[PDB]
């Protein structure tokens, strides 16, 4: 009311601030009446309605006894006079009965403040659409729309929820005031919420899409087979090789976006009150550099740093970890920020605040230009989205059933893989002891033979949660040992007597990483059991205690991380170093040659690790090359990088010496500077 | 192993010979000792001295005394109780009709059972466990080496206690033997103590200021045989604290003694401000509360009714001051922290070449590694961490969870007087058997404790007075009765950066994602636990006093002032009780005339008490009651439900609030509406002054400056530091305002939003505590009639009955507004003016960075590779920080954290709950056989091997339960949480069982038994409450603990071989049934016969059919229909089912049907084109009746092939893309091809799979999540690509329809007017052919 007295002009800022009151007038409910009914889920509106006319709400007029005389309710069931020969055949007579000398008056009242509500949302059609002429408009009148709609069921839900509990009463006492049926089972009689609501109304505003679909990327062919490339439904462009590849994160295909390759489409909010965004999920290949162009704004990802520009604003440089694997991303535009989420850890990324105002209800085009090395496109979904919608409450993972190691690839049969413990990380080397019969997890770093892990199935190669694998274990060497099961302990036994294990998703408390239980059938979890200062055991204990069987993850407690392991790939060990060009008297720190190194497993190590070596050292005072090697040494082999270091000679003096000039004296360089020279001089 | 006690006795002979050669100090078990004590003199003066006391090493490292040594008097005089019991005569002369011989030898077996009691509990925790060695068994360093003491000594005063024989010159003791290795002393309350307080304290506090780390044995103060009493979660159910959970608490904080991290000290010797908490009352002089963070991380407790806690995000930020301690502008207020202190420690051994033994003791204090070469320890900055966190890796919460026994803190004790606090325990069953060994205190129900019977009882007050008015509020003096202060905004300034300032590199902001598994105790039974060693101490009395935990604060403190506080408000809202009323109670609906009268009552201005403050009409007789009673119910209900505003100050976000917060401001319920247009977020605060001033949210965010460079050496490595250690400290000032801003949030914001939720709750109890007594008063009102009396105090009662689940939905709201009110100021004013900040300073440090670079460089003071260097550096590091992310990732899992917190609530809650809310979790752990057992450890499970099996099955694992056609009646599976201790019983108890249940077709009907719910109803005492069974030819849920016992017959079929959940809300008068997600109905209109606790039996029974069973769950209170949807919606996971409600499965025979004709494919007559053909219906019996229900094994069967072929046993998921592949004939598969033949021109064929086959690949519709059923979605490509639009018709997605002249297919539209109307999806069936379903 107060917004709506102090306006002489409707702004496009004003619109969002109006449509947000018009939500919370015709869509806000209250919850509980707890008597006459438990699920009873009134509109505010419809209240403040009864208040205004009677002095009391619905709730203390139905308390009162006026429910049949506000409704002009003038009529209540009564049995025949001759009852069937069943009294159940009275379950549906007394729904018809009660439908026409009972619901029918609710229903002429639900006509009302359908008209009321009709001519409300007329007015304000009016008093916006005939104030403000804008871009946003169409997005407040199809958002009004959306709330006419909704309200419109929501008023129909209402007066279901009012006729159940009127025909649950009208039901008790049509039996209660008869001797025929005076004791009888009522609830033979009566009806559950969904049958009953469902005989009614088929739908409600549950049964509502808030948005439209999510106009998913899809190659398609022509009626003359050309290649097309479709956006949901409507052919898009596409500027370059497009084609599909088996290499995907599970067993479906992929799209491979070639070196400078893009497809461009069209994309506007419908809704003023409403995110818009772009869901994708890609393999995070080394020197990727593609860019998405959604709703004027260009989000460019690029070598593991998020650039976000707005049309006519300043690029803004976004630092984030380095994606490792397959990442499920998503590209929120909302109102006066962007938002870039990680979807397979349910985690913000980016967060861009908009200095201009974003208009998303214009069409805009959508384009992803590749600009380096093959991209592997798996998913592309332009969606709308609700504004209040979290990306925190979703429990995290690719929710696809395939095993993924700690960098987001999935698990091949085969292809050595290394067990990490969550209590102890990489650090934590899984290893067998001095007798060879058991599998330990040595946390040392003298460990000398580590043992990496290849699971097997006879089964497609992208491993499955749903299936059970035989555990190989192979040393450095090549001893292969499967891994069973004796006197609760993981032994190393013969291929024959090898055990099914079952590596299930799990999450412990307050991470945000997937790990993995290892089980048996029967329940027996691999448990991290300390046995020395530096050893570990893994033995099998009889479920998780205060484990919670969730979707179908545990929600491990940070007391039970025994029993979360993860899997790292191996043989991914760098270490690039380059040649600097030095001068005579110019400094030289160890890290001014060193470019990147790299674990086993594939984590961005620097030079401040204790497995980097740097044997040698300059004297930036004599002419002479210095050699120096980096050299990382890794669990099974150490690799050395030689890196030379010259040292150029330098002697630069630009030796001056004061002048005076004369009358008006013109001037030049050579007056002065006496003695220049370069270098090598 | 672990609390492996010795043959010690109170009768055992002390020590007055050793000899040193023949017998080891190790078997000298009791001996006369010195243990540092805070003595008092008739000054009141402390002083720090030594006191001899007779010990008794009752296990491997623990010792106890039975002394109560000479510590100054009390200065309370004998059998007075402040809030403790204060007396002289315990454990120094007769007290209490008992000699002290026999005190003394009762507080030995005493003490000596309750650690009984713990090794008990050792080997059914492995959680207990690791705190007991951790605790008993660690290696304990002190780092201030005293006189007398050498280095590379390993025993001192720090870990180990004098070993004193008698001289023979005189009778004194200490002729000094050796020192044996000491964990624990436990002696009783000394003499300036009272009897009931539990106190630890470091066993040796050095003269100077404690440093971090600094271990000590730790000493408590403890007595098992008194109590105090405390008002329970359970309204006014009062009950008894348990000193098994009292000693448990101190051992928690005196673990973190043996640690050092417990008395966190300045350089100056006070307490940082981030170690405690202040509250605060203004007025005519200033009234604070301080509560240490030390005592909120050892009562840990999560609950709304509970100040004394702190978040996963808070503690790890106390946590890593600890471990890296804390600069502060002023360094003489700065944290020398654990690793600073360990460091500068173990640094005094690098050229000596100590011990081995020494060697191996320091590296299992401290987790360091001793290298041989370099004489030296190398010390790890991530094990010392790992040293502080594992500290406090347990707290009097996670032991009262394990341990089923109930809390509160000293520090939240209200003085609700019914009667007297201090009660006498019996742990030696002197009387009647209180405390077993195997499980606790058998009752905590204070009828069986005796009460002590003092002479005079003061609770302490804090007397708040308005200042121009007559009335004093004398409220609890506890941290909820004050206002919790704002944390000081910080500031950063400059730094001036040169290249030899040593900055802090170990410095890590907000973590994200933490295992915080403390890691395993390993033992080293190869370390001595004794030396012989006499050398004198400094035994010299130390002026001052030691850092005791857990001080009662027993003053009163007298504040004048200027506004009405909301503790204040909550006071006098509360009828006042105490009296028996002969006048109505004065009403008054002004709060500041309230403060004028010392009888009145303040109501807050709403149509509940203004229907209340007129009484009803008594010319309408119990009609008229019931309307005013009933409409007064209404509008409390109005108050508890949460409506959205909006402010200026919050854009795109409508912030919330409960009508009842008017209370607080004297608003009329709607000139509060009012107030929130042309509003601030100084609104929203039901508690915004502090008694003086207005104190608004602390919003405000400290300005963060650039820092300086200042070469003091003009060299070209001089330049290199300075540059890089400019960046060093860029992160460094970003990952410290990150997480001043999150605890600026979490105190400020978060922790003062959810006090306001906690006084709400408070006082919307306190009202409804006076709406109680006015309706009491007016139903025994004299000109009512005496037969309308019946039914009006019947209304009273009834109204009473639902205050309950008023008084959890006002919780539920008042939590749920003000954590997103919480949320909502983080995301919009907090969390904007960081990033708006931090940018600021990204780009002034970047062009200040690139403005003294190329200053540099032009003038030569860097060279020409470091200037290359130091442009790629700024280009890579001055860029927006990823700690404004991990600031918005750690604000929003506090609030998730509490999201569902709310999400589980109860009003009364009994056993240590899920975060789902659930108290049950059966797993089937067998080798072979399975056992049922539950996981939480709440339930013990009887389950009847004949019979119950455990396969896996619908989700993850079912409970078969075999036929007995025999003998009916019989329990095969018992889920009992019976203890067979004294629970607190009550008529108000809701909650919640839950089951999944498949059974098949029953054709009998021989009125067995299906299932019984049995609550507790007394000790070993249980009534049976929920029934479910055959009655008369239907399944019914009948009632055994109502007043009238109705029944509640299941009319919706729920055995017919699908997975049906049946969820029972047991109120106390309605009791909800629900099939899957829709309510069945109610039991309405009686209340609970028998009072019960929330503890019960799962009695499930033998049947005529093999059913199963899945998530038997049990919830503390009621559960929503909107939260039984999202339950039953989130259950079923990310999986697709079957009709029959089992996971769809890959390579397995399934009917495909239609769900509404139950319809099914079939070709037409020779050819390959499919026709939807119906599949007709069974005629079952359905115990012994002629149902007639759906036929679902008719027409083709589909396998679903994945795209490349694994085996059968994978299952589908939503976005599982397949192949449906024909049975009858394998080789065809279901594709949409167009013929332009006939009049579908697009029709759904079977074609030919063999080789490159354009077979088309299906789906489900990922965004329409169905249980039981799907929609086919025609995805439009085969394993060759796409398919081509002239073989198909089209090229997108199809939705497969039941329409043939459509061809089955219809085009999903996703055009923007597809959500203009209701989307009309098909949905269909997968049945698989059952073995327990014949047609």
């Amino acid at each position: 009311v107060d917004k709506l007295s102090e306006l002489t002009s409707v702004s496009d800022a004003e619109l969002f601030g109006i449509i947000r009151l018009i939500k919370n007038e015709l869509l806000s409910v209250i919850d509980n009446f707890t008597t006459f009914g438990d699920n009873w889920s009134c509109p505010r509106w419809i209240d403040y309605c009864f208040q205004q006319v009677f002095g009391s709400d619905l709730k203390n007029l139905i308390v009162q006894g006026d429910f049949e005389k506000v409704f002009n309710i003038s009529d209540t069931l009564i049995l025949p006079k001759q009852l069937p020969e069943d009294i159940l055949q009275l379950k549906p007579y007394l729904f018809y009965q009660w439908y026409a000398k009972r619901y029918t008056r609710i229903l002429r009242l639900e006509s009302l403040f359908y008209q009321i509500l009709n001519e409300h949302i007329t007015l304000i059609r009016s008093l916006v659409s005939s104030n403000n002429k804008g871009q946003y408009l169409q997005g407040f009148m199809n958002d009004l729309d959306k709330i006419a709609y909704n309200a419109q069921y929501m008023l129909s839900d209402w007066t279901i929820q009012l006729g159940y509990y009127d025909f649950k009463n009208q039901v008790t006492q049509v039996i209660k005031t008869s001797s025929m049926t005076s004791e009888f089972n009522i609830d033979d009689l009566l009806y559950d919420y969904d049958t009953f609501k469902l005989t009614i109304s088929q739908f409600g505003a549950d049964s509502i899409n808030n948005f439209t679909p999510s106009q998913d990327l899809k190659l398609a062919l022509n009626d003359n087979n050309s290649p097309i490339l479709l956006l949901g439904n409507d052919e898009i462009k596409s500027n370059g090789s497009i084609t599909q590849t088996d290499d995907s994160l599970d067993d479906e295909t992929s799209l491979l976006l070639s070196k400078n390759t893009s497809f461009e489409g069209n994309f506007s909010a419908k809704y003023l009150l409403s995110s818009v965004g772009v869901n994708f999920t890609f393999k995070s290949i080394e020197n990727l550099n593609f860019s998405v162009d959604f709703m004027n704004i260009n989000i460019a990802f690029s070598n593991n740093f998020f650039e976000i520009t707005q049309t006519g604003q300043e690029t803004k440089k976004y630092s984030i970890a380095k994606l490792f694997g397959w990442n499920s991303l998503v590209y929120l535009i909302k109102h006066s920020s962007v938002e870039i989420w990680d979807i397979h850890s349910n985690i913000l990324l980016v967060s861009h605040d908009l200095t201009a105002p974003q208009n998303n209800i214009v069409k805009a085009p959508i384009k992803l230009t590749n600009l380096d090395n093959e991209l592997i496109l798996k998913s592309f979904e332009v969606f709308e989205q609700d504004e209040e919608a979290n990306y925190n409450d979703i429990e995290q993972g690719f929710k696809n059933g395939i095993i993924y190691t700690a960098k987001k690839m999935p698990i091949i049969v085969g292809e050595k893989y290394a067990l990490k413990s969550s209590i102890l990380d990489d650090m934590g080397i899984l290893t067998s002891d001095e007798n060879k019969k058991y599998p330990v997890f040595s946390t040392d770093v003298e460990v000398e033979s580590s043992l990496n892990i290849i699971l097997e199935s006879t089964t497609g190669d992208k491993i499955s949660v749903d299936a059970g694998v035989n555990i190989r274990t192979i040393n450095s060497n090549g001893e292969e040992n499967y891994l069973g099961i004796e006197d609760n302990h993981l032994i190393f036994v013969p291929k024959e007597e090898a055990e099914l294990f079952y590596l299930k998703k799990a999450v412990v408390e307050d991470t945000i990483d997937i790990f993995y239980v290892v089980k048996t059938l029967g329940n027996m979890f691999i448990n991290v059991e300390r046995i020395s200062d530096n050893i570990y055991r893994l033995n099998f204990k009889a479920g998780i205690l205060y484990s919670t069987m969730e979707s179908d993850m545990l929600v491990l407690p940070a007391e039970e991380a025994n029993t979360a392991f993860y899997i790292q790939p191996i043989g991914l060990a760098s270490l690039e170093v380059k040649d600097s060009v030095l001068g005579e008297g110019n400094p030289w720190l160890k890290e001014d040659n060193f470019l990147d190194a790299t674990d086993d497993y594939g984590n961005q190590i620097d030079l401040s690790d204790n497995r980097i070596s740097v044997t040698g050292s300059v004297d930036t005072d004599k002419v002479g090359t210095y050699s120096v090697v980096y050299s990382y040494t890794g669990i099974d082999k150490t690799n050395t990088e030689k890196a030379t270091i010259t040292v150029k000679l330098d002697k630069s003096s630009i030796k001056t010496q004061d002048s005076t000039l004369q009358n008006g004296k013109e001037w030049v360089r050579a007056d002065n500077l006496v003695e220049v020279i370069d270098e090598d001089g | 192993d672990v609390l492996e006690m010795f043959d010690v006795n109170y009768e055992s002979p002390i020590l007055e010979s050793f000899d040193s050669t023949t017998q080891s100090l190790n078997d000298v078990h009791v001996f006369m000792s010195r243990i540092q004590m805070s003595a008092y003199d008739a000054d009141g003066e402390g002083r720090i001295e030594y006191r001899n006391l007779k010990l008794y090493e009752i296990s491997s490292g623990i010792f106890i005394s039975t002394d109560r040594l000479d510590t100054g008097a009390s200065g309370v005089e004998d059998d007075h109780e402040m809030v403790d019991y204060y007396s002289s005569a315990r454990l120094t002369r007769e007290f209490l009709g008992e000699s002290l011989d026999s005190q003394k030898s009762d507080y030995f077996e005493g003490i000596k059972k309750v650690f009984s009691f713990y090794k008990n509990k050792c080997n059914e925790s492995r959680y207990i466990k690791e705190f007991f060695e951790e605790i008993q068994f660690r290696n304990i360093c002190g780092f201030p080496k005293q006189a007398g003491t050498s280095s590379t000594d390993i025993f001192d005063q720090f870990n180990s206690v004098d070993v004193l024989l008698q001289d023979p010159v005189t009778s004194v003791w200490n002729k000094k033997v050796g020192s044996k290795k000491a964990n624990i002393v436990i002696i009783p309350p000394a003499t300036n103590l009272p009897i009931t307080e539990a106190c630890a304290t470091a066993g040796f506090q050095p003269e100077g200021f404690p440093k971090l780390g600094s271990g000590s044995f730790f000493t408590v103060q403890f007595d098992p045989f008194f109590s105090t009493r405390f008002k329970a979660h359970e309204t006014d159910d009062v009950a008894l604290l348990d000193p098994t959970l009292t000693l448990l608490h101190e051992m928690t904080h005196g673990l973190h003694f043996q640690k050092g991290i417990a008395n966190p000290v300045n350089r100056s010797g006070e307490t940082p401000a981030w170690a405690t908490t202040w509250g605060r009352v203004t007025g005519d002089n200033d009234a604070f509360k301080e509560t240490p963070m030390e005592e909120l991380l050892t009562f840990n407790k999560h609950t709304i009714d509970d100040d004394i806690e702190i978040s996963d995000h808070l503690k790890s930020t106390y946590i890593g001051f600890l471990y890296n301690g804390r600069n502060e502008d002023d360094p003489t207020e700065s944290v020398d922290g654990v690793y600073q202190n360990v460091s500068s420690f173990l640094n005094q051994y690098r050229g000596f070449e100590i011990s081995s033994d020494f060697q191996h003791f320091i590296e299992s204090c401290y987790g360091v590694k001793y290298n041989q070469e370099s004489k030296k320890f190398i010390v790890n900055p991530r094990n010392i961490k790992r040293y502080v966190q594992d500290g406090f890796f347990i707290d009097e919460a996670k032991f009262a969870r394990i341990l089923n026994i109930k809390t509160r803190s000293y520090y939240t004790l209200m003085p609700d007087n019914l009667g007297v606090w201090s009660y006498r325990v019996d742990i030696l069953n002197r009387l009647r058997e209180t405390f077993d060994e195997d499980r606790g205190l058998l009752s905590q129900e204070l009828d069986f404790h005796t009460a002590l019977t003092p002479v005079v009882s003061e609770n302490p007050a804090l007397e708040l007075e308005v200042a121009g008015m007559q009335r004093m509020v004398s409220l609890p003096k506890i941290k909820a009765s004050y206002l919790p202060s704002d944390i000081k905004i910080k500031n950063f300034t400059g730094q001036k950066i040169s290249h030899d300032t040593i900055l802090d590199t170990n410095i890590s902001g907000i973590i994200i994602s933490k295992i915080k598994y403390k890691s395993d105790f390993v033992v080293d039974e190869s370390m001595p636990r004794s030396s012989l060693n006499t050398t004198n101490y400094n035994l010299s009395p130390i002026k001052g006093t030691k850092f005791e935990t857990d001080i009662r604060d027993k003053t009163s403190v007298k504040v004048t002032v200027s506004e009405i506080t909301a503790p204040m408000i909550n006071h006098v809202m509360k009828l006042d009780n105490s009296k028996v009323l002969t006048e109505r109670p004065s009403l008054n609906e002004d709060l500041e005339e309230t403060f004028k009268n010392t009888k009145d009552v303040y109501i807050p201005k709403t149509t509940a008490m203004m229907k209340l403050k007129e009484g009803a009409d008594q010319t309408l007789g119990a009609v008229g009651f019931a309307v005013w009673s009933g409409q007064i119910l209404e509008d409390l209900y109005n108050l508890a439900q949460k409506k959205e505003v909006s402010i200026d100050q919050i854009k795109d976000d409508l912030m919330s609030i409960l009508p009842f917060y008017c209370a607080y401001k004297n608003l009329s319920a709607e000139k509060y509406e009012q107030a929130f247009a042309n509003a601030t977020l100084d609104a929203f605060l039901i508690f915004a002054t502090d008694g003086g001033g207005f104190a608004g949210l602390g919003i405000t965010v400290g300005a963060i400056a650039i820092n300086s460079m200042y070469a003091k050496a003009e060299t070209m490595e001089a330049y290199d530091s300075m540059f890089g250690k400019y960046v060093d400290q860029y992160q460094n000032d970003i990952k410290n305002f990150t997480l001043n801003a999150y605890v600026q949030w979490e105190n400020n914001i978060l922790s003062r939003l959810w006090n306001e939720s906690r006084l709400a709750i408070t006082g919307f109890r306190n009202m409804l505590k006076t709406v109680k007594t006015v309706m009491e008063f007016d139903a025994t009102n004299q000109a009512y009639s005496e037969e309308d009396r019946k039914i009006i105090k019947a209304k009273c009662e009834e109204i009473f009955s639902e205050f309950p689940m008023l008084m959890q939905t006002f919780a539920k709201n008042s939590m749920t507004a003000n954590l997103e009110n919480a949320s909502k100021i983080f995301n919009d004013i907090v969390w904007q003016k960081i990033k708006e900040e931090l940018d600021q300073y990204v780009i002034d440090s970047k062009k200040y960075f690139l403005d003294s670079l190329e200053e540099a460089y032009n003038n030569g003071s860097i060279s020409a590779e470091s200037y290359y260097k130091y442009q790629t550096e700024a280009r890579e590091k001055f860029v927006s920080p990823r700690e404004v992310i991990d600031l918005y990732i750690a604000a929003h899992d506090t609030v998730v954290k509490r999201k569902r917190y709310i999400r589980r609530y109860s009003r009364k809650y009994d056993l240590a709950t899920d975060f789902k809310g659930n108290t049950v979790h059966l797993n089937g752990l067998g080798e072979g056989t399975q056992d049922i057992q539950d996981l939480y450890g709440n339930y013990s499970v009887y389950a009847d091997k004949k019979t119950v099996s455990t396969q896996e099955g619908h989700f993850d694992q079912t409970i078969k339960i075999a036929k007995d056609t025999n003998t009916i009646n019989k329990v095969v599976l018992a889920v009992s949480s019976n203890n067979g201790k004294e629970y607190a019983l009550n008529k108000d108890e809701q909650y919640t069982i839950s089951f999944w249940l498949r059974m098949p077709v029953p054709s009998s009907s021989e009125e067995r038994r299906i299932f019984s719910y049995s609550a507790v109803s007394g000790v070993n005492k249980e009534v049976e409450e929920l029934i479910l069974q055959v009655k008369n030819n239907e399944f019914v849920l009948a009632t055994a603990n109502l007043l009238r016992n109705s029944e509640f017959v299941i009319e919706p079929r729920i055995a017919l071989n699908r997975w049906v959940k049946i969820t029972i809300v047991n109120e106390n008068t309605r009791i909800k049934v629900y099939q899957n997600d829709n309510l069945l109905g109610l039991i309405k209109d009686s209340s609970r016969k028998k009072p019960i606790a929330q503890r019960g039996t799962f009695k499930f029974y033998n049947y005529n059919v093999d059913y199963q069973l899945d998530d038997i769950s049990y919830y503390n209170g009621t559960i929503s229909q909107r939260d039984i949807k999202y339950t039953f919606k989130e259950d079923h996971g990310q999986f697709v089912y079957d009709h029959w409600g089992e996971r769809l499965q890959y390579n397995k025979a399934y009917y495909l049907l239609s769900d509404d004709n139950k319809s099914a494919f079939e070709t037409v007559y020779e050819t390959k084109r499919l026709k939807l053909k119906s599949v007709p219906g069974v005629d079952i019996k359905y115990l012994g009746m002629n149902d007639r229900v759906y036929g679902y094994y008719g027409g083709l069967q589909f396998k679903l092939v994945p795209l490349d072929s694994k085996n059968m046993n994978n299952y589908v998921r939503w976005g599982d893309k397949f192949t449906m592949q024909s049975i009858e004939t394998t080789n065809l598969s279901l594709a949409i091809i167009q013929d332009n033949a006939y009049f579908a021109p697009t029709q759904l064929k079977l074609i030919s799979n063999e080789g490159k086959s354009e077979e088309e690949i299906f789906t489900f519709d990922r965004n329409i999540k169905l249980q039981n059923a799907a929609i086919l979605v025609g995805t439009g490509n085969s394993k060759q690509g796409p398919i081509s639009a002239y073989k198909r018709g089209y090229s997108g997605d199809l939705w497969i329809n039941g329409a043939r002249l459509d061809g089955y297919v219809t085009v999903v539209n996703k055009s923007n007017y597809s959500n203009d109307e209701i989307q009309e999806k098909f949905k269909w069936i997968f049945v698989p052919k059952d073995a327990n379903w014949v047609e």
